[PDB]
Formats: structure tokens, sequence, C-alpha cells
């Protein structure tokens, strides 16, 4: 419905989560721009990282298809930006809403789950080594984040 | 000579240059010459000019003057740079003479409204409205007023208070609007804006409650460049206020029809206001005996209201009240449009012709500090209606206040209620990048010089040690105390 | 002292809490005030998991802070 | 000479709620006001075994596509 | 109009512009009132980095309109 996304607009503008910020990209209410600034003491410290909200037609029983737009480096994360949270595929709830969505993917970056993991190659080191893990991910938020 | 004669000489002097030239010197020789003179005439007391002339023709407004030295300080180079601080230092000196100084806190707002329109006629005028004029006299306003916490903001909205009162109707609807717009203006400035809602607020509360708007039009105006000026979120509170006057007449529709529709319907004619208790300031509930007749006009409404929305309470505010009372005096009936305390203490004061200052107060349980309050407007206002035995002004525990059966009064109806960790980290990082070598010693100096605000060692330590993690700094492999670039 | 939280249903609440406090005891302050289960709470401090066997003065928290409320999830 | 006789009244009155808003989670609406389909022109409140209130208009809505309470977890009945 | 421009802290820095400011005008502004040069800002408004050349007016910046601040340490 777009009665629930603008009062989801208004709400966020008027009150907004700290290190989020989510508005429509054009005229199409339907289809957000986000962008989770990197959660600090993280290797992702100092990054912005732009998401890519599409709201379905029943927005309120039925997740949006959120993507990330900068290339992270996240077990949990392909290179094409598609993320898979379990509460945004699964359990999606409507009592959730896109400024909480965009607060757990931003906890969700400092908390992944090498165990099924969307990219076992990244997930091998983050298991094995985490020393590396947060060197390479430091790299990459600073040639894509900053 | 006198700074405002002597520009009069510069501009004289170099027209009869300006004159020579075109009269037998080389065009050639047109430029150097007129530099040459410019130099000698400005150029070596530009300051002297502008701290013996500009600080003494500001005060006096001279338009004239101001404009030739404008004009003529433009040819010298930097001569227009020079003329903008000692303008600027000018308003950052006069402008806190307004604010700084207590004791001139009822003629503040006017004269930073007044002092506010001469400046910028300066700017129309003399200056050729050049914005670089504009964008310091904007930043220096910003400056002196915010050198007074939070008492600037409540004169203001104690002023506006004042301009849209009802006792406000010299001024017409076209030149309020235009007084607003130049406040607004004003407004801007301020730094503790959220101070400012909360006394324009409490001062808007009290003019909705009774009545004394003298423009409801104006009211909207004065909300609707709020709103445009900080957001809707900030004027947010401020718009419920006016939705429950809007929707207190609704309900007195349907009330007023069920009591109709009841054949015990009492004698008094009754109007109750329900308000968000989220927006309104916050009221103090306190008791006070009511009469039985007092009672039940309450239950039925709170009753009705409670039966028409569920989920609701309605706590009453006995103290916004405001009754009228007929009298029968000895010289023709009058009313009394009376808060609820002063209703119940004028309840009083018909059995007996007078009650002790005690014998009233448990009669009708107010507050000893309120109703002494409530007695001085019975007692000592212009519309004695009560004799204070002793006479004075000030009520005491004493007094048996005695009923004015001989009160006199003009109208024929009276009123009586007239009674830091980032900014270290950005810094350090900063400085370092144009550094690309430093040590600790001066890291540490440049930082207090660069910070406006305290810094203790540890903390200051700690964002090095957290920089030195991010490699944003590295130490010397040698000198711990010498730091190196990175990138 | 006291704490924000922002529910899930869009209002906000305030926890008395204290610094040497666990997050278990927070969450069950979540639950007797609004009530769901202290295993579905996950509350998110500057993108951070508030882990159930701590306290607050580990996080860095102090007065007038806030904190975020969400559903629990899981990686992918 | 004896004379205690009212003959007029203005008051006011702060309104609050019960409890509170109750401020449902589908559709962000206020209980007391209608369900945000239905206010696009009899939206009833149902409650949660969790305690948890939802428009009618929401709730069943949802159910229909999950069994489950969003908030809670727990399965969805009234009282 | 105001804009509040509120960091990762939560700081909340108040901001004042009029309606056709270029984005560089309300950087210096942030410079004067919280200390970051402009080249170590970048304002992120409603999920879109704002450029430096842009007028206010292009990205329906009205009143009481959150912004984000982010430090880019290095900023050139
Ligand atoms: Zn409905
Ligand atoms: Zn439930
Ligand atoms: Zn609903």
């Amino acid at each position: 419905a777009l009665k629930r996304i603008h009062k989801e607009l208004n709400d966020l503008a008027r009150d907004p989560p700290a290190q989020c910020s989510a508005g429509p990209v054009g005229d199409d209410m339907f289809h957000w721009q986000a962008t989770i600034m990197g959660p600090n003491d993280s290797p992702y410290q100092g990054g912005v990282f732009f998401l890519t909200i599409h709201f379905p037609t029943d927005y309120p029983f039925k997740p949006p298809k959120v993507a990330f737009t900068t290339r992270i480096y996240h077990p949990n994360i392909n290179s094409n930006g598609s993320i898979c949270l379990d509460i945004l595929r699964s359990q999606w709830s409507p009592a959730l809403t896109i400024s909480k969505v965009l607060l757990s993917i931003c906890s969700l970056l400092c908390d992944p789950n090498p165990d099924d993991p969307l990219v076992p190659e990244i997930a091998r080191i983050y298991k094995t080594d985490r020393e590396k893990y947060n060197r390479i991910a430091r790299e990459w938020t600073q040639k894509y984040a900053m | 000579r006198e700074v405002p004669e002597y520009l009069n000489h510069v501009s004289k002097r170099l027209e009869e240059e300006g004159d020579r030239v075109i009269t037998y010197l080389d065009h050639s020789t047109q430029k150097p010459l007129i530099a040459c003179v410019e130099k000698q005439l400005l150029g070596e007391h530009l300051t002297a000019i502008l701290q013996k002339g500009l600080d003494h023709l500001l005060d006096e407004n001279r338009v004239p003057d101001l404009a030739q030295m404008y004009q003529l300080f433009s040819r010298v180079r930097g001569g227009q740079q020079a003329l903008l601080q000692h303008w600027s230092e000018y308003i950052k000196t006069f402008g806190t003479a307004i604010v700084i100084n207590p004791e001139k806190d009822k003629d503040m707002v006017q004269d930073l409204l007044d002092f506010k329109d001469k400046v910028d006629h300066v700017i129309e005028v003399c200056f050729q409205k050049n914005e670089r004029f504009v964008n310091l006299m904007k930043e220096s306003f910003e400056t002196f007023i915010n050198k007074r916490p939070n008492k600037p903001a409540e004169l203001i909205a104690k002023h506006v208070d004042s301009k849209l009162r009802a006792g406000n109707k010299e001024a017409t609807d076209e030149e309020l609007e235009r007084t607003l717009d130049k406040i607004m203006i004003l407004f801007r400035f301020i730094h503790g804006k959220d101070v400012f809602e909360a006394f324009y607020k409490k001062d808007l509360a009290k003019r909705l409650l009774v009545g004394k708007s003298a423009s409801v039009d104006a009211e909207k105006s004065m909300l609707s460049k709020l709103k445009h000026e900080c957001g809707a979120a900030f004027t947010s509170k401020l718009e419920g206020m006016f939705k429950d006057m809007e929707l207190s007449k609704d309900i007195m529709v349907h009330f007023k029809q069920h009591m109709q529709n009841q054949s015990d319907s009492g004698p008094i004619d009754l109007t109750v206001n329900i308000l968000t208790m989220g927006y309104w300031p916050t009221y103090t509930p306190m008791e006070v005996h009511l009469t039985p007749e007092m009672i039940k006009l309450q239950e039925v409404f709170k009753a009705f209201y409670l039966g028409k929305h569920s989920g609701r309470k309605l706590q009453w505010q006995t103290t916004l009240g405001h009754a009228v009372l007929k009298a029968e005096f000895k010289e023709g009936k009058k009313e009394f449009q009376v808060s609820l305390f002063q209703t119940l203490v004028l309840l009083m004061f018909n059995e007996g012709d007078g009650f002790s200052f005690e014998e009233i107060k448990m009669a009708t349980g107010i507050e000893d500090s309120e109703l002494r309050r409530t007695l001085q407007s019975l007692a000592c206002g212009k519309a004695r209606v009560l004799i204070k035995s002793p006479k004075g002004k000030e009520v005491e525990d004493g007094d048996k206040f005695i009923f004015n059966g001989e009160f006199k009064h003009k109208l024929f109806r009276i009123k009586i209620n007239q009674i830091r960790q980032y900014q270290i980290d950005a810094a350090i990082v900063r400085i370092m990048k144009m550094r690309k070598t430093l040590g600790h010693n001066l890291l540490v100096s440049e930082l207090y010089n660069q910070l406006k605000f305290p810094v203790k060692p540890g903390d200051l330590k700690k964002r090095i040690e957290s920089l030195i993690d991010r490699d944003y700094m590295e130490r010397d492999k040698d000198n711990p105390n010498q730091y190196h670039y990175v990138a | 002292m006291q704490i924000f939280v922002k529910t899930l249903t869009g209002k906000t609440i305030t926890l008395e809490v204290e610094p040497s406090d666990t997050i278990e005891n927070v969450k069950a302050k979540i639950q007797d005030k609004e009530g769901i289960p202290p295993d579905q709470q996950r509350l998110i401090f500057a993108g951070k998991q508030l882990e159930d066997g701590r306290t607050l003065s580990d996080y860095n928290i102090q007065k007038e802070s806030t904190l975020h409320l969400v559903l629990r999830l899981r990686g992918g | 000479k004896k004379r205690f006789e009212v003959k007029k009244w203005n008051a006011v009155a702060l309104w609050a709620w019960d409890i509170v808003v109750d401020n449902c989670a589908i559709c962000r609406n206020h209980i007391m006001d209608l369900c945000i389909e239905c206010q696009a022109n009899e939206c009833t409140v149902a409650w949660g075994v969790c305690n948890h209130a939802f428009h009618f208009h929401c709730i069943s809505r949802w159910l229909k596509t999950r069994q489950v309470c969003p908030l809670d977890n727990r399965e969805w009945e009234f009282q | 109009m105001l804009i509040k421009v509120k960091t990762l802290t939560g700081k909340e820095i108040e901001i004042d512009i009029e309606p056709t400011d270029k984005v560089e005008r309300i950087k210096e502004r942030v410079e004067e009132k919280e200390g970051i040069p402009p080249q170590q800002q970048r304002l992120i408004y409603s999920g879109k980095q704002m450029n430096d050349e842009k007028t206010a007016a292009d990205y329906k910046i009205l009143g009481g309109s959150v912004l984000h601040l982010v430090l880019a340490l290095r900023g050139g």
C-alpha cells in the first residue's frame, strides 16, 4: 500500500534513525534508495554503502527487495549486492518497517554467520582467519565506501 | 578635517584629477595618476579613517557619507575588505549593548527589530545591496544575539504575544504580518529555538483558553511561518492546540443536544474545551470543593464524552476555567467573569458579608499561596469586590474580607482575572595530512588552538591510538613521539 | 539513570537502567513493558547486537542514549 | 441576605487514553482512527493472546498470509 | 529554513539556510557550528549523497529536514 509507505516516509523524515537514511529516488514512491553508514568499531568504519529498496504492491504483507549497490565484502552478501536475511525472505513481519530493516542490516554488517553462507569463498576465510577478514573488508570499504 | 568632510574632500580631488586627464594630460596617464592619488589619500589611512569616522558615522545613520565612504573605499585594493571589518565589529560592539544588559529587558526586542531595520536600510541605500555585507550582517547578528542564553528567545516570544493579543487593535492586519515577517527574519538568528517554542507555546496556550487573540487569521499566519521555517516537527505540538479548539466546538453541538433532550437542565450554561493532554502545557490538577450542582455537570459530560469515545479519561482543569456571577448590588446588577477559585471564593461572600482567610480556605480547598492571589484579586484590584480588614495591598491570615455591596463600576460586565570524539579525530587527520610529519607535542598544541572545547590528555591519546589502529597515522620506527602521514 | 528504546510499533519507551545491569534484564524489562519474548528481541546500538551476556557499560552507553529494537534475524 | 447562586460556567478538561495509544503495527494508525484501508471511503480492533492490538482489517489479511503474530511469534486468538 | 544536520553520534546540529543556498553553503554553515571544514563532510540526505554544486532547492529540503553527516577523514 502507498499509505503505509507514506507514513513510513513521514515518520522517518521527522525522527530519522541514527546511521541510516532512506528516501524515494524520484516520483515513484515504491523505489527508495537507502544508505547504511558503516557501524563504528568495525572494518566498515567511515563507510557509506548505498542500498536500493523495492517495495512490492502489497508492501505491508510482503518483504521489500533491498539490494546493496556498493559492492560490500560480506559472507552474507554476494558480489551482485544481494542480501539473504531470513527476516527479508521467510520471516518478514509487517510490524517491521523500513527504518528497522535498514538498522537490522546495519547490525548484521558486523555479525555475519558463515554457517549457511551466501558466499562460501569468503565464509571460509572468515571462519578460519578473522585477522585477514578485517583487512580485506577494510580495503574493500576504503576502495568502495569512502 | 573630520572624516565626513574629508571624504567630500577626497571625492572632490579625484574628480579634479579625473577632470585634468580629459583636459590636457594624455589618456595613458589616466590610471597611474588616479591610483597614485587614491593610494595616498585613502590607501595609507584606511584604518585611521574607519576608526575615526565609521563608528561615529554609523550611529548617526548619515546616509550620504557612508555612500561616499563605501564608494571611495572600493577604489583602494583591500579597502572594501577593511570596511567589512570595522563595520562588522561595530555590529558585535553595539549589538552586544542591546542584549548584554539585563536592565533593558522590557525594551529588548524593539531595539533589536529597530537596529535590524536600520542596518538593513544602510545596506539597501549606501552599500548598494552588496551581497558580502548582507552575509556578514546575518552572520554578525547570529553571534551577539546568542551572547545571552535563552533570554532573547523568551523576549521575542513574549513580543509576538503582545502583537497578537486582542489589546493590539492599533496595528491593522496588513501592518501586523509585516511586523511578524521582520520577527521571523530575527527568529532565524536564535540558536536556542527549542526554548522559543515552550515560551511561545505557553503564551499561545493562554491566548486560546481565554479568547484574547486579536485575529485568528493572524494566529494561523504565524504558524505558517514557523512550519515553513522549522518544519512540521517543530510546530507539530502547536497545531494540535488549534485542532483541539476546532474539535471542542464540535463536541459542544453534540453535548448541548443531549442536555436539551433531558428535562433536567441546570440554569448553568456550560462550555468545556477538550484538549489533547500531550500537546498542551503541563498543568497540575488541584482539588476544589465544588457545589452539589457544580459537581453534577462534569459527571454527565464525563460519562457522555467517555460513552462517545471509549478508552479515554477526562481529568478536569479547574484552574483554567472561568464562570460568570451576576450580582445584586445597591446601584444595579453587574457580571463578573471569574476563574473557578474566584467563583468559589466569591460564592462565600453572600451568606456572610465577610469571612476570615481561613474560614474560606477549608470551604474551598485552594492552595494558600494561590488563594492569597485570588483574594488579592477580590480586594486590592480596581474592582474592589472586597474590603480587606486591615486594608492594604497584600492579604494576611487574619483578614476578614467584607463584601462590597457599594460596588460601583462603569461597565455592566466586568473581569477580575487579571491576578567531540570524532571532532578530535577529524582535526588530527586534517592537521597531519598537511604536515606529512609531526611530533606529539605540536600535534597536541594545535588541537586546542583548532578545537574550541576542552580536550583531556587521556581522551586525546585514545583518539591517537584509535587512529593508529585504522591506519590513519603511523609512529616512527624509532621515535614514538614522531608520527608520519600514511596516505 | 534511564535510557530510551524505540520499540517496533513506532512508539518509544524509556527504560530505567543502571550501567551494571546485564542485557538479559534489559530484554526482560522490554518484555514486561510490552511483551515480546527475551529470545526475539535484538537490541541495536550503533549497528551492533547487544549481546545477552553483557552490560550496558560494556557498550559505552550513557544517559539520554537510544537503543533500537528489531525482530530476531539470522545470516544466509 | 443569603445568596449562594451561580449563573454561568466555562471550563476545560484534558483527555488521556485509558492505557496507551496501542499503535497498530501493520498500518501505523491510531486505534480510534480507522484502519488505513478503512479510511478510504466499522473497523474494529482485534486482540491477540499476546494482548497485541491490531485492526481486524489488517491482522485478518496478515493471517491470510501467515498464522503468526507480527510482533510476537505466538499464534493469533482473541479473548 | 532550518536543516538539522545530525551526525553518527546522534548530536543534532542545527543549521539555517535560505531555500536557494548551494550545498557548499550548507557545509560551510556546518563548519561554523561544528568545526569540520567543508572538505571532510559527506552530507547524505534521504539516501542521496548531496553533490557540491547542486542548490538546496534541488533536493526539496524543507524546514526541519534532517540531513546526515559522515566524516571523510582523507577529504583531499
Ligand atoms: Zn481496517
Ligand atoms: Zn502478539
Ligand atoms: Zn491496522
